């Protein structure tokens, strides 16, 4: 972990240092905040309550945020992280590198569900 | 086994009322460990039965709840244990964590350094502390229990309730005595960590006056006694059912009240769990700037 969350100390765009180490076979970030929850939730990205489905895990948010766990300024424009404080919802397949799905996802806006991963609006 | 599906063990009065000399602990599954589902660490375990047994006690949970969380980081620089409250309290409750290092996590405020350095502007509803220093004789330990117990006596509503981890060699004369000062306490031992002489000392209701006369030194010599005395197989069976796992959104009303007008009614509410007395400003927490 010390690895990879150096690594994007060393780079002006984080978020593709990270992407670019895990597809070159790089381990992902552990430790991610993973809870245990009645898979009877919502199955939005993220909440203020875990909402995890059954084919779904829910994460700490602070804890699968790039820029929280390598204590690098966050990029949105208000500087406050949109997971710290909040629950995130993972793809069960996807739990192998939940710090590389937040990076590589957005939540729909006219609908709270992962585009790809549950947002049904087209 | 019903015990397997409680979330732990309580202390019971059976043996808070013994009279012993302090013993080595002796735990019959010691250097055993629970295993925990794939990448879920056991502190979420430990601080969900502990979240699980505070639900049976008669905890006061206001709109805008004050917790402080004392010992929320890890080495893994990660704080699973404030998840989990995150996780439990209510959506609008704050939650402030701290620990002497560095590390991420879900509460509205995070403050690093040693716990002394957290300045308490007003008084809190919860607290929660995992500290532990793991640097002959088994005596009280000072550490951050002097802190701990200062605050008790001023910075803890009426009403308010705390969860204080201890172990066997990680203890104090002082925080057993305060608990006298509540309307019910116990120590509480999780399943998830059963082999361990980890407890939670629990005071639930503070009233800022002696309920019950407690001699510290004897009530530790009390707890390990039990410990000894006392079968816990490691288990997280209790973690099986989470439908009902959240905190109950009591809507306990907050007043201000002098010391003169503290009346038997005002007691009995307290030690309910149905009564929080304190100021209702906004909270402020910071760190001072010590020595
Ligand atoms: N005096 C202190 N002030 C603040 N934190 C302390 C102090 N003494 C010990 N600690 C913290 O006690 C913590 C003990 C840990 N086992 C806590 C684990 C953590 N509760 C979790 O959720 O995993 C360590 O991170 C210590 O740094
Ligand atoms: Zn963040
Ligand atoms: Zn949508």
């Amino acid at each position: 972990n010390s690895s990879v969350l150096s690594l994007v100390n060393f780079t002006v765009d984080p978020q593709k240092a990270y992407l670019d180490f895990v597809n070159a076979g790089g381990a992902p970030l552990t430790n991610c905040v993973k809870m245990l929850t009645p898979k009877t939730g919502t199955g939005i990205a993220i909440s203020v309550k875990p909402e995890s489905t059954a084919d779904q895990e829910t994460y700490g948010g602070a804890s699968v945020c790039l820029y929280c766990r390598a204590h690098i300024e966050h990029p949105d424009v208000s500087g406050v992280c949109k997971y710290k404080g909040k629950f995130v919802q993972i793809p069960a397949q996807c739990v192998r590198d939940p710090v590389g799905f937040c990076l590589s996802n957005t939540p729909c806006n006219v609908c709270q569900y992962w585009i790809g991963y549950g947002c049904n609006c087209d | 086994a019903s015990a397997d599906w409680k979330p732990g063990h309580a202390m019971p009065s059976l043996f808070k009322v013994q009279n012993v000399n302090l013993e080595r602990c002796e735990l019959a599954n010691y250097k055993q460990s629970i295993p925990m589902p794939r990448g879920v660490h056991m502190n979420i375990a430990k601080y969900m039965q502990l979240c699980q047994y505070l639900n049976t006690c008669t905890l006061a949970v206001p709109a805008n709840m004050r917790v402080i969380h004392f010992g929320a980081g890890s080495d893994k620089g990660i704080a699973p244990g404030t998840s989990v409250l995150r996780q439990w309290l209510p959506t609008d409750a704050i939650i402030i964590d701290n620990d002497l290092n560095e590390f991420v996590s879900d509460a509205d405020i995070t403050l690093f350094g040693d716990c002394v350095t957290v300045r308490v502007g007003q008084q809190v509803d919860l607290v929660i502390s995992d500290m532990y220093d793991p640097t002959g004789s088994n005596e009280s330990k000072a550490l951050f229990f002097t802190y701990l117990c200062n605050l008790i006596n001023n910075n803890l509503a009426l009403g308010g309730s705390v969860a204080i981890k201890i172990t066997e060699h990680s203890w104090s004369v002082e925080l057993y005595e305060l608990m006298g000062k509540f309307a019910w306490w116990t120590v509480f031992c999780t399943n998830a960590n059963a082999s361990s002489s980890e407890g939670f000392l629990l005071g639930i209701n503070y009233l800022g006056t002696i309920k019950e006369n407690i001699d510290g030194g004897a009530m530790h010599a009390n707890y390990i006694f039990w410990r000894n005395s006392t079968p816990m197989n490691l288990s997280t069976y209790s973690l099986f059912d989470l439908s009902k796992f959240q905190l109950k959104l009591k809507g306990t009303p907050v007043l201000q009240l002098k010391e003169s007008q503290i009346n038997e009614l005002v007691i009995s509410l307290l030690s309910q769990g149905k009564l929080l007395i304190r100021d209702n400003d906004t909270l402020s927490v910071s760190t001072d700037v010590l020595v």
